[PDB]
């Protein structure tokens, strides 16, 4: 007879869900997520509130591994078509200044047309070994990799495809929370939580087995996985103090060019000046020391009372089992088994490098990455391991989804859709007798 | 034309296949000269089993593949299972298995 | 300050309740669903008589089998999120028992309809 | 129900009242235009001063010319849809009517004489 | 003064109206078509209505004709165009048994590009007659049907295309008025409407001559002719009765895949292992004599003479000639001069096999169907003829385009806008406080 | 009379095609019909914006509404019979236009005023 | 004071703008502008209300120009490619009748790929010399002037690409205002303003150094610049009275078909009979000499400095230095410099063709025109000149960016958001309700 | 029905033309496909064939030494050799082979082997 239905419009009220984000922020990124952001954006902190989270179930990841492939679909369509080069290779391993022999860059003829249909000559180029297959036992004779089964397409020279930072933003009707717990796992509830419109810049740094170029852990080393027992699982290692890595390309690279058809042209490696090695990078010692005895010190967390030993990757292809930089399209492919060789004043990794990519693993679209003239030199600062578990217990610097170089900034976001009907109780009818 | 081979090492009184890999095979077939001086078909129509072929023979042609499996396994099987087909020219028959199981 | 000032009384709320093909389709997309949230508020609201109001008293009372807590439990709690939550599966019945008062007030209206 | 009483007298039925990518542009266009009635149909109850109400009345007169029948028979030997065939050449005139004679009611209320 | 206008909102009135209506709901039907419809859908009679429908002039049938192409050609286009088998073909004689030579098959054979640009291949497929052309004459230089026209698209192997009923439904302030008069004939007024928002469910059948798997009459068998005095339309027989037709292709295809390009491959026939006959049907006599005897009693009721002939189909493509329908993904074309001839146990219908096909016409695009494995046997109901008319009158088992079998099924339904604003006199003005 | 029909008429002649106005702010192959749906929905979403600022401020379903926000002498120092007989809106909207979001911060926070004030307090009466 | 704000809605005040405007009503731009247009046009004249036009940064100019870009390119789409034709091409003298040299045009043999994957065929064209370039020095070899270049594509015979007049009309929301005032000039108050539901209908004619089919100044001739004393902008001179010019190619072309590719078809022209001048215009010369005169006074008003001197283009690109234009589908590029050559029955314009062309200098596209068989005339209506200036002072043809052609018509346009929000001062307080 | 004979070139010379033929009883000569199936001593037969088509088909390790040879009005399945060596046992039957025939349609299945002879063509 007093217990009444009042109702109200515009209650903080929010629900889990699953929307589309935008983006805000001479390159395809700036090009496509080229939205400004709000200059100083005002974050707000909601008072006594406690919010779950879980970065393994967050379709943010999802959303940005789809829109990843989406530019570049978007960026690379509109550029020259490698088919025409799919012709037999006649391949030997001369050199340009190499008094001797490199054991790479081989040296391959072939009849390509030129500007008209009608006309067909012989050109040469430099290829990688990595790029190129043979066709039969002790033949003298090659196709390029991923020719068979597979289209082959150069990377437009014209753009760059630069990490800058991204931020999305939601969409009216939703909002951003944030988890602001600095030794938040990514598994459950956080017990600080702020909400913004936007969230932080995240670099869309492509990386295959140490994570690179983001932001660092507060506090200590958090390590974070779905589960931590389970050998099936991936457990992200979240640094405190980044580590320097400088690589390099030191030889002098020059370029010539093949025309073929009305517009187009193929950019080929020519002549290469310098040393024997192709790249390798330069890690500190005392600082790799360090840092993982760091990491062992929270390992020994979850995994006490045992000895622990970090060892090589089992194999696989090179997307798997090497570090993988984007550098410019001299894309490298550099081995760290000598840096994950523990058991619990400077190294040089050798590195090697490969023009043909099947990056995603979209295998029946392979990228030709253009070569660069002059020397590389790019450094980075690591943030993080994709590391995977399985007495002694076994840490192997495994690959792992690109999703998982992604999980590991979007962890403390979540998108919740505002639901701003409801009811009260209260002891009133409705004023109109 | 192409041809490859069983090469017997089949076991015996036991569930068992002979088996190919011709890279030119095309609807192959499988027979098998067990006995006498004539090879029974294993199979017709390609992999079908061959009419009055055993009951647990089975047959799996698929491009440069084969198998001649029998679930029978009789003892001593020494049934000298090959595989032919037209394939490239003329006609690619391998002597494929000797003495099987 | 969206969602700001969460958590407190349930009167917390105060005033604070004051609110490239591919690309082109999400866009749209986006724009229209935003559109039509904000539409089916409205139309909501107008079936149970709330029209340019943050809050309306009705005729509907509450059932002990929604909720058999008293006003001293609800609205001193420092929250309404769980409360939402508790009652989530009464939505449709209080809902629905909204449009059929104001039908019913409708009807009243509609019979008695005041002339110059 | 939706169309129930479509057949029956206008006043009979008065009862009743109270009742990928070129997929996506399909879908796009089919719910702006769902929108845009929706939103033509509220403006223009807004404008004449029928916001909210089902019936509504004003103080535009019928004119003479209208069909020139008695109440007698328009809604008891008639139904909707053969009403709607009777008057559908004053359709226009009759909305400008009603704009017109809301606009002044509102510009009334609002005057230096009298409202204070 | 009395006589004042009274607004009224939700008015019950409707006026004839065209919009867009949703489909709703490895198979392409509901690739898109994903939206599952109301399980419990509702009727209303609406006492005392009489509406005017015309099947004749009925947009939901041009939209459906249009909906119909446009999901087939998003179907196929994403897969392997056959562009590199515009070759000349050598098309030998097949051979068989004890020399039997194979009546409308040859034996290509050509020189394929491959996917390396410079080898060459000798290919050879098994090609029905039907989809080749002789160049010049008395010569063994043979060329496929299209190439003189457009080029190819190949049936994506992973798709199937087998008919699911689908409802259309109206947009929220539209609705869909139905006809149940059991004797209502394609047009003019119809008592006893009802309204619903979705139709019953129409499997979008494409064969033409006779309709297979549709609704059957209720009542009598229904005429349904635009105008029966004039011979210049098509007649769409509704029967009552539905026809048991049993079609058969008794051999297996088997399948040899040629590699045309990198990651393409165009399938063709290797052997046909079976009976010799390539395809047949059968419909039991007694059912198609007096089903035919039923519908000459109906004509009779146009044509009062004692004289009612039928004959085969007039000359022209198969497309038109013959009953030409999709069986298990095969296509057939089968003889009905055995069924459309008399005047007023089974008969077995000999039947072609066609694998380069343009269905809806179009002219400049053609679908290839790739051979199918195994052998093919198709049940399906005769719900209706299609016939054409040429005292002592001659009917032919002819027809018009595809959009006759759908106005076969959408006769009943209308579609209409709701209006539900209007004006009427009272004798209430506005009272103003 | 018609779609800015008398313009150029006084503040006040002018208040008599208020409904005229009102009526034209709704509507009656690939990327062109994006383009054109992209003009609709904005076109919808402007119609919409302006009616929840209208609404914000308690003046919904009305095309003439008063306040409780007194007019200050800074933003146009002029009585009635100088506005609303010898100027037109265009030159108004200019004469004013540095108050643009200042009378409707203004006139959000008087309604803000006006709703707490009905809110319990001497509700349910 | 006593006064309160008063809110109000539907208050007739506008801003300036830039929206979406769309187009109303075989013919691409019918095609395109479905949409009909009003067959009654309403105006409302804007008593007592006075407005800032803009000419030069109208932004109506350039949504006509990307309309116009964006159809021209999507109507070329579904047509032939010529890049098969980039081949070797032998281009020796052509013979008409008894006359063994045609200076326009030369006769190439070359080697065509036709439906099949087989030996090509050898054909002959006809091609004007304007549209090829020789390969090498003292060469019988040529090439089309476009290879090595982009790629070229064959306007499908189909389409017709004749003006018709273009209406923009504004979305709902926003106006379109009209300036009145005859003697306007580009920019600055219009003191007489009416609205427009949209545009009067402009018919797109492409052209350079003179206007044509355009309307004739309302008052006397009308001289529009941006900026008079700057000499980097164009001069439009808007005529007041039209000169009648005739254009012909008095000539019988008769056209083959060479098929190229898989189901495609090249245009190409056979033979030409007729009078071997190959084309001119026809312009009288007291028309002209009148003209220039009303010209040359009113250029006085701007230049008080007696003798100003006509002069002839200085040089440049042919699309520049020649008058084009679209007579009967041909492409027509005149001299002119007989127009210009003073201080001021008929006189005539030598005149050539071309049938390869980069439309709105963009590069990457180039469109073959078909040739067209018969003979061709047709006669257009001058309506102003596209004039800038370089001791008196002295005058030349100008060049455009094609924008010019569409600002002369578009002048008196300016595109407004309707602002229906907005408060004044009155007597009442809302009080209580 | 159509059993057939064994056949070889008994006691031919070795290093000597040789040859034999497999007459079938309740056969035509020209019954549809025939072929050899001499299965070697230890190995896979070569392909040979002397259809109704008067075919004389013959695998590439025949050489330009063996044929196949039509069939006698005694529906006798023939073929020989040049130079036959001591070296080529085989067991010289005879048989409805696969690849005997084209088999553009097949149908069902057939076989037949006639019967084995001794072909050592020793001294
Ligand atoms: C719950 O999350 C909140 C959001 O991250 C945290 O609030 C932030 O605390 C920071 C300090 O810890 C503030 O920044 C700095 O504050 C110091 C105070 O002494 C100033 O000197 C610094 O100049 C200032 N930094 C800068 C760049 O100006 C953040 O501004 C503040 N953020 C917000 C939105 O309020 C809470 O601390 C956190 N609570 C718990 C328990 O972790
Ligand atoms: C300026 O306007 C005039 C008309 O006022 C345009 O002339 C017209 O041009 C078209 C296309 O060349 C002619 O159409 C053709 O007519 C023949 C029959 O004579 C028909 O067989 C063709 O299929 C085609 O329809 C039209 O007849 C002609 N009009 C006149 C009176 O001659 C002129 O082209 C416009 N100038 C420019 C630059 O756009
Ligand atoms: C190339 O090598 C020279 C060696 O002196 C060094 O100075 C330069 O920075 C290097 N550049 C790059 C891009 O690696
Ligand atoms: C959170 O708790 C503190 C306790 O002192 C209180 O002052 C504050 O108002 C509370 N805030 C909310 C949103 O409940
Ligand atoms: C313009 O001014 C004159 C002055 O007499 C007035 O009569 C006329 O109505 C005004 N125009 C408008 C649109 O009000
Ligand atoms: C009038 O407006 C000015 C604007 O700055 C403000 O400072 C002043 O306080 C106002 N006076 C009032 C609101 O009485
Ligand atoms: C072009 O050359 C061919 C060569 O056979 C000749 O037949 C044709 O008449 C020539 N055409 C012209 C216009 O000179
Ligand atoms: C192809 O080009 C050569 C160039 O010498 C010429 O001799 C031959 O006749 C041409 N063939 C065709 C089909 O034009």
């Amino acid at each position: 007879e007093n217990l009444w239905v009042t109702v109200y419009y515009g209650v903080p009220v929010w629900k889990d869900a699953e929307t589309t984000l935008f983006c805000a922020s001479h390159n395809v990124w700036a090009t496509h997520c080229c939205v400004p952001t709000d200059p100083n954006p005002q974050e707000i902190v909601l008072e006594n509130v406690t919010e779950n989270f879980n970065m393994w179930k967050n379709n943010m990841v999802e959303q940005m591994h789809e829109d990843i492939i989406s530019l570049w679909d978007q960026s690379l369509k509109p550029c020259v078509k490698l088919t025409p080069l799919c012709v037999t290779l006649n391949c030997t391993n001369a050199t340009a200044s190499n008094s001797s022999i490199i054991e790479g860059m081989k040296n391959c003829s072939f009849n390509i047309t030129t500007e008209l249909r009608d006309k067909r000559e012989k050109k040469n180029a430099l290829f990688y070994k990595l790029d190129i297959v043979q066709l039969d036992g002790n033949s003298s004779q090659y196709r390029l990799i991923n020719c068979n089964t597979s289209a082959i397409t150069q990377a437009c020279p014209k753009v760059s495809f630069e990490p800058i930072p991204i931020h999305y933003c939601a969409p009216a009707g939703f909002a951003i929370l944030k988890c602001n717990n600095k030794t938040f796992t990514g598994t459950g509830p956080c017990n600080n939580v702020s909400t913004v419109q936007c969230t932080h810049g995240i670099k869309p740094v492509v990386s295959t087995q140490l994570l690179l170029n983001g932001s660092l852990a507060e506090g200590e080393i958090i390590i974070r996985s779905e589960n931590i027992t389970d050998n099936g699982k991936t457990i992200l290692v979240h640094l405190n103090e980044s580590v320097k890595i400088e690589c390099t390309r030191p030889n002098n690279k020059t370029r010539t060019s093949i025309r073929i058809g009305p517009g187009q042209a193929f950019y080929a490696t020519g002549q290469v000046i310098g040393d024997i090695r192709e790249a390798y990078c330069n890690i500190s010692e005392s600082t790799w020391n360090e840092t993982l005895g760091k990491v062992v010190k929270q390992l020994r967390k979850h995994f006490p009372h045992k000895n622990i030993t970090f060892q090589p990757s089992s194999g696989g292809d090179l997307e798997v089992t090497t570090h993988s930089f984007n550098c410019g399209g001299e894309f490298f492919y550099c081995n760290t088994s000598g840096l994950f060789n523990s058991t619990w004043d400077s190294i040089t990794l050798p590195c090697r490098i490969k023009q043909i990519i099947n990056m995603w693993q979209e295998v029946g679209r392979a990228m030709y990455a253009p070569p660069i003239q002059g020397n590389i030199t790019c450094v980075s600062n690591i943030t993080g391991l994709i590391l995977t578990r399985d007495n002694t217990e076994t840490f192997r610097p495994g690959g792992g989804d690109m999703r998982d170089n992604w999980r590991s900034e979007l962890y403390k976001y979540k998108v919740v859709k505002i639901e701003p009907l409801g009811v009260a109780p209260t002891a009133c009818k409705r004023r109109v007798v | 034309x192409x041809x490859x081979x069983x090469x017997x090492x089949x076991x015996x009184x036991x569930x068992x296949x002979x088996x190919c890999x011709x890279x030119x095979x095309x609807x192959x077939x499988w027979x098998x000269x067990x006995x006498x001086x004539x090879x029974x078909x294993x199979x017709x129509x390609x992999x079908x089993x061959x009419x009055x072929x055993x009951x647990x023979x089975x047959x799996x042609x698929x491009x440069x593949x084969x198998x001649x499996x029998x679930x029978x396994x009789x003892x001593x099987x020494x049934x000298x299972x090959x595989c032919x087909x037209x394939x490239x020219x003329x006609x690619x028959f391998x002597x494929x298995x000797x003495x099987x199981x | 300050g969206f969602l700001g000032a969460a958590g407190s009384t349930m009167g917390a709320a105060s005033m604070t309740l004051t609110v490239d093909t591919h690309w082109g389709i999400k866009q749209l997309q986006a724009r229209v669903l935003a559109v039509e949230h904000y539409l089916r508020d409205q139309q909501l609201l107008g079936i149970w008589g709330c029209s340019g109001k943050l809050i309306c008293t009705t005729n509907v009372p509450w059932n002990s089998t929604w909720s058999n807590k008293t006003l001293s439990e609800i609205w001193d709690n420092m929250t309404w999120l769980q409360w939402d939550k508790e009652i989530s599966n009464y939505t449709q019945i209080i809902y629905g028992l909204l449009e059929e008062s104001q039908n019913q007030q409708e009807k009243n209206e509609t019979d008695n309809l005041t002339c110059d």
